[PDB]
């Protein structure tokens, strides 16, 4: 959309907020060696798995959030379509279906 | 003693110009309702205003009448007409007071004549009412003058007989 | 000779070739091969710190050489010199040193290195030979004759008399080796040897003697510079390298690489501390981390390894050292016999003697020429033929000898005479007398 | 999409005059430019009943626009129209104004 | 004297209406005029049960306005102003010299029905007479 | 999306109410502190019946709408509208109130 | 949505509540060695499997919760779309379908 | 010599090379290799506590050496010295010590270490040799002659007479070894040896004797420092390491790593207690934890292991020690014969004797020179040839001898004479007399 719109989007609006949120889970969890997922500079990196979930969720969540941009009081539901059954289905979720 | 009431109205209040008879025998239709005289008020929104309940006239005709043709000629031009009415009650030609009243052309069904003379009835009815108006001026003038007009200059000459 | 000129010669020549040998003898450098490298962003290869290096010397090489020397000589029946004076020395000696010296001189040159070897005069003045690492020096001719190289000077630094590192250089002169202090730049009168002391590297009897040739003449010796000692060594060193690497791989393979795809777990600072304490491995997140684990292909790697080893094998050393099929070869003699490990050494040893065996003889005659006595080739003089020898004959012959003595048919003594152990029939006689006396 | 954007529609306010009196000669002011997506309520155009949309005022929705709404005239492309309503932020990441309700609704004297 | 000037006052009347800021917006009209449907409160304006009658005559000298309101848009605005002014003027009979005028007549009717169940609307009728007919 | 908003700048707003008699009382009613949102009933805009709705007030849904709703004039964005209803917070993680009911009743006397 | 909205969201609003709830099941269950899922610091970690279920459920649950944000009295149902048949289908649930 | 200078020399030289050997002899260090390491967050390699270390000595090495010494000597038929005085001692002795000493001296040097060995005077004053670990000391020349190293002093700390750790250093002097107390820094008059006691390390008959060379001359001995004892050892130690590791792996493999992906279960504090009590394993959550379990690749690992072992094998030791194909070799002699384990040792043993066998002889003559009697090479004197020997001949010869005696054709006695066991024909005579007497 418009840059302003992008700014309006919460995720875009707060790079920091979005950026920060992932690593809390990420940083401890992954190996964690840590597989550094970080530069020496300390530029943050986001896990693939985390990224996929996060990006998908975040992208939806903003859409769900609206406002613009949000479902109408009487409207079709953005929620149903975007929210993964499918993406959840991605990663299985069970994964390697079996153990 | 000269008893005569002439018919005369050019157009303006009472016409202000005499015409010779038929004679208006006498009558006042009304004037109950308001009735509207020339209302004098200041800072007022005159009322009821231009309306008249009506007028009544009775007429008599004599064998020789003149200006009947003239009236028709007058008619052709056409206009609103406001006649004089003169009562009896010690009305001298000079002396007599007259009430302008209001006049309507419209109603003259016919003239009926007895052998001795022909009598005509004319009634003057104003069309109304408008609740709102406004002549405005004319009746105001009519009443003002009607209070005391200039009276029957012609008839003074008459009563020769 | 001006110092600079001498110095200049030193620098250009490259130390490496002898150095590699010198280092090689101590051990081959596992390190370079051994450590794995990783690719940086630059992508320049950097060796990882972690990998340790192991290198081993080869036992085998040492054994061969020692055995070789003794076997080859076979101990000459006798040595003679054409010159009376030389002969007089010779008879008494009989070598005694001389044969050893000849063997040593040839052997040493044949030995690993030198590449360039310069004899030094001993304090005693008896010939002492020591080998120093290459400068390596540039061959140059100190003397007018360009073709000959009087010597190429080398300098090496050793730490340290001071205990502080200092550069050291030694000039070497035909007369004798020279030692110079770097700091001084020279010690003693550089220009003079001299005259004495230092004493001459070698002295003639009664007078100073000069070779007439000044050390050192560089040894190619062959383009390979494969020989002599290096002959075993070069192959051996490579063998060690491969073997060493293999062993390391085994250890590395065993140790463990779990690797976990997932899952955390705490940030590694926390993780390490807890992990050590726990000393347990659990999988966070979804259960189980196959993670490869390391590898399916590892098994395949073994196949590669076998293939690699197989390729190695064909070229490979690991001498069979199988027991001889041939019967006989009684055990004691067998052990010495089997290689053992004469055969390999002997051929080279023969090489040591000849070619140049004739040359040595000629040289010996030349020595006589130095004597100024008429020179006869030592073979001519006795006349002697070399090698008769026959040490080898002795083995077969002795068996016959045992029979011969026992039978008494023959010689016996002459059979002994072949050596002769002794000409004197007397030993035989004694038995005969004993027999006659008996009983 | 829109990007930092004007609609582009310029908004100006149109008042007959600023005074108690109304009508009479008219002055124009440019309150500000604003961008809005305006489709008149103008019947849903489902037209189920399809009786509506009557309302005298026109509903315009302009994101985050205090100014555009009533007590200010709206202009699009310099075109002038007047609308009435009450601004609202129905939805959107950024609040977007809207007009609620209508006046002079159904049923007449 | 008043004559046309009295008519002029009507012009003045126009002026005040324009002078009324809220006057522009509704303009008045809503709820009155269409948009009656529009949500309560809704007030309309118009004569009560008025259909043209009589021909070739003025409807009447006096002009009467009927107000039918829901949500009571403005009996009050007209009423209050009129009342205050009227009250002062009144307490004195309306008469002209030589003439009498009466305000005729008074009719009062009120009916309210609320489909919504909104509080009952009230209807007030006002009649004005200017000048005699 | 919306995030915390700047919006609140306070306008008293003006209304005149309940003139029982010629003497009148005037209050400035702008209940809103927070800017508020109005979700118009604005008719469904299905308008299946489409008869409705011209609400006298404007039904609004706002966070903290309860304060916002009727018994005070609300101005949004400087645009002025009056609404009637008894506020309740329909839902939302934050309570969002809405205006309930619309005057006047559909049926008029 | 808005930060305030995020705060309004119960899950976001109570980090502690959300944070606490998972580990009760998690802490005992997993190995439990425990595979520590914890720093020495004791920063909490959440299981992958738990996380997937929890996150999906929590994300939905808030959506279901509303209010804003919640289904209308007459509305489409957020519930049906978001609630995993699919995610439940993820992890199979039966898993390695067979034993 | 000032203490500081002496002390300074000690420090720089690095203990490691002898130390490794010294440690090696006791055992190779399994520990470093053995323990697995894990990577911390730092990623610095840290050895896990858990892994234990096992190291074993090698039986094989010891056996070889002992056998070698006896075999090599073969016991000389006779020993003589050129000098009368020496000879007089020699005849009686006959070695008796001397031969042993020669063998010991050479053998010891050949033996693991030293690397640098300094003889110490015994209290008895008879030569006693003891080996101490390297300082390792820096070679330096106490004496003016730079080239020679009189000795390099070493200090070692042993705990403890006090029982409290103390540093210990011993100065060593040519005359004799010196012991110094660290705390004192010196004991006795440091400057004086002296003069006596201490008694001289070695004494001449009737007078104090000095080598004229002062211990100790460092042994390279070769660049590898492979030999002599180390020759077996170095290879052996590596062999042990690999073997030890392998065994450990087997044990480790067996023990169990179930690992469970899931499922809890109680927090481990509870878990452990209950788990121990239950001593049962159940899977929580979904049934069954394959978990890998440990590994598919483990089987593959074996393949790797075989590959690794195979690679090891080619280079590998594990001497065949196969029975000899050759028939004969009667069992008793066979057992001793087969290696057994003469062959390997003998070659080195020969190495011990020579090269330097001549040198020893010369030295012996030198000893005579010390005597001041005219020096003849001992080979020259008898003359004797070494080795005749022939011990080896004895084996083959004896068989002939048995026939010879039985036949009586020959010698018999002279056959004995070859040794001779005894010259005297009398033994033969007795049989003859018996025959004549018979019957």
């Amino acid at each position: 959309q418009r840059v302003k719109r992008l700014l309006s989007i919460t995720n875009d609006k707060h790079d920091e907020y979005l950026t920060e949120m992932v690593p809390l889970l990420v940083e401890f969890a992954k190996d964690e060696c840590h597989n550094p997922f970080i530069d020496k500079d300390g530029n943050e990196s986001i896990p693939s798995g985390v990224l996929i979930f996060v990006a998908k969720a975040a992208q939806f969540y903003m859409t769900n959030a609206g406002l613009t941009g949000r479902s109408m009081d009487t409207v079709s539901y953005n929620f149903a379509t975007e929210i993964p059954s499918t993406i959840l289905k991605k990663l299985n979720p069970y994964r390697k279906m079996a153990r | 003693q000269d008893v005569k009431y002439l018919f005369q109205s050019i157009d303006a209040a009472t016409g202000s110009a005499p015409l010779f008879p038929a004679y208006q025998t006498d009558g006042s239709v009304s004037g109950e309702r308001e009735l509207f005289d020339e209302q004098t008020k200041n800072g007022r929104i005159l009322g009821p205003g231009s309306v008249a309940d009506s007028g009544e006239v009775t007429y008599y005709g004599k064998r020789g009448d003149a200006g009947q043709k003239a009236i028709e000629d007058a008619y052709q031009n056409g206009k609103q007409i406001k006649f004089w009415r003169v009562d009896t009650v010690k009305n001298e030609n000079d002396k007599y007071d007259a009430q302008f009243g209001f006049a309507y052309i419209e109603s003259r069904e016919y003239s009926d004549g007895v052998e001795g003379a022909v009598e005509i009835s004319i009634s003057l009815q104003v069309i109304g009412e408008l609740k709102n108006g406004e002549i405005d001026t004319l009746p105001e003038e009519i009443v003002n003058v009607s209070k005391g007009g200039y009276d029957f200059q012609q008839p003074g000459q008459t009563t020769g007989e | 000779p001006d110092t600079t000129m001498i110095q200049k010669l030193i620098d250009e020549h490259n130390p490496e070739p002898l150095l590699k040998g010198v280092r090689y003898y101590m051990c081959e450098n596992d390190i370079e091969k051994k450590r794995r490298t990783y690719y940086d962003a630059a992508g320049q290869q950097l060796v990882d710190d972690t990998k340790t290096n192991n290198r081993t010397s080869h036992a085998w090489h040492k054994l061969f050489v020692d055995q070789k020397t003794q076997y080859l000589v076979g101990e000459p029946v006798t040595f003679t010199s054409d010159n009376k004076t030389l002969l007089e020395y010779v008879n008494e000696l009989a070598d005694d040193d001389f044969d050893d010296i000849l063997n040593e001189t040839v052997k040493n040159m044949s030995n690993k290195g030198i590449e360039y070897w310069h004899p030094f005069v001993d304090e005693e003045g008896e010939f002492d030979y020591v080998i120093f690492p290459a400068e390596e020096m540039i061959v140059v001719y100190k003397d007018n004759t360009r073709r000959d190289i009087l010597f190429a000077l080398r300098y090496y630094s050793y730490k340290g008399i001071m205990g502080e590192e200092t550069q050291k250089a030694e000039l070497y002169t035909d007369t004798h080796v020279y030692y110079y202090e770097k700091i001084d730049g020279v010690y003693q009168m550089d220009y003079s040897y001299g005259e004495n002391n230092p004493r001459p590297h070698m002295t003639k009897g009664g007078q100073a003697i000069g070779w007439g040739r000044v050390p050192i003449i560089p040894f190619k010796n062959n383009e390979e510079m494969v020989s002599d000692l290096k002959f075993y060594k070069d192959l051996i060193d490579n063998y060690d390298s491969i073997t060493s690497s293999t062993m390391d791989s085994f250890s590395d393979f065993q140790q463990i690489v779990y690797v976990l795809k997932n899952y955390d777990g705490e940030n590694p600072k926390e993780f390490t501390a807890n992990l050590r304490y726990h000393s347990v491995i659990k999988v966070s997140g979804d259960g189980g981390v196959d993670t490869l684990r390391a590898e399916i292909p590892v098994d395949s790697a073994a196949k590669e390894l076998e293939r690699i080893q197989d390729e190695l094998y064909k070229s490979a050393q690991a001498v069979d050292n199988s027991p001889e099929t041939i019967g006989g070869g009684a055990t004691g003699p067998a052990l010495e016999k089997l290689y053992a490990l004469l055969d390999l050494k002997a051929n080279m040893a023969e090489r040591k003697i000849r070619a140049g065996l004739r040359l040595f003889f000629w040289f010996f005659a030349e020595y006589l020429r130095n004597t100024g006595k008429g020179d006869f080739n030592p073979d001519k003089e006795l006349t002697m033929t070399f090698t008769r020898t026959r040490i080898q004959n002795d083995s077969e012959i002795v068996q016959s000898l045992v029979q011969g003595v026992t039978g008494g048919i023959m010689s016996k003594e002459t059979a002994v005479a072949r050596n002769p152990f002794v000409q004197d029939p007397e030993e035989e006689l004694a038995r005969i007398e004993e027999e006659m006396n008996q009983y | 999409m829109y990007e930092e954007f004007r609609d582009v529609i310029t908004f100006q306010s149109y008042v007959e005059q600023s005074n108690g009196e109304g009508g009479k000669t008219y002055k124009w002011v440019d309150e500000f430019t604003a961008a809005a997506h305006v489709q008149p309520i103008s019947q849903e155009e489902y037209y189920k009943a399809q009786q509506l949309q009557t309302p005298i005022g026109y509903n315009i929705y302009t994101p985050y626009d205090d100014r555009i709404d009533k007590k200010m005239r709206v202009i699009y492309r310099g075109k002038i129209v007047t609308f009435i309503g009450d601004p609202v932020d129905l939805s959107g990441l950024q609040e977007i104004t809207r007009i609620k309700g209508k006046e002079d609704g159904a049923y007449v004297g | 004297t008043w004559k046309l000037a009295s008519r002029a006052l009507q012009k003045a009347t126009v002026e005040n209406l324009e002078s009324y800021q809220p006057l522009m917006e509704m303009v008045n009209q809503v709820t009155e005029s269409p948009g009656k449907d529009d949500p309560y409160p809704y007030v309309v304006i118009g004569d009560q049960s008025s259909t043209p009658f009589e021909t070739k005559s003025s409807f009447g000298e006096n002009i009467t306005m009927d107000f039918h309101v829901w949500g009571g848009t403005t009996r009050a605005e007209a009423q209050d102003i009129s009342s205050r002014v009227l009250e002062a003027l009144t307490y004195k009979p309306l008469m002209f010299e030589g003439f009498t005028f009466v305000a005729k007549k008074l009719v009062l009717a009120q009916v309210i029905t609320d489909t919504d169940g909104v509080t009952k609307h009230g209807i007030i009728k006002v009649r004005f007479t200017i000048n005699n007919n």
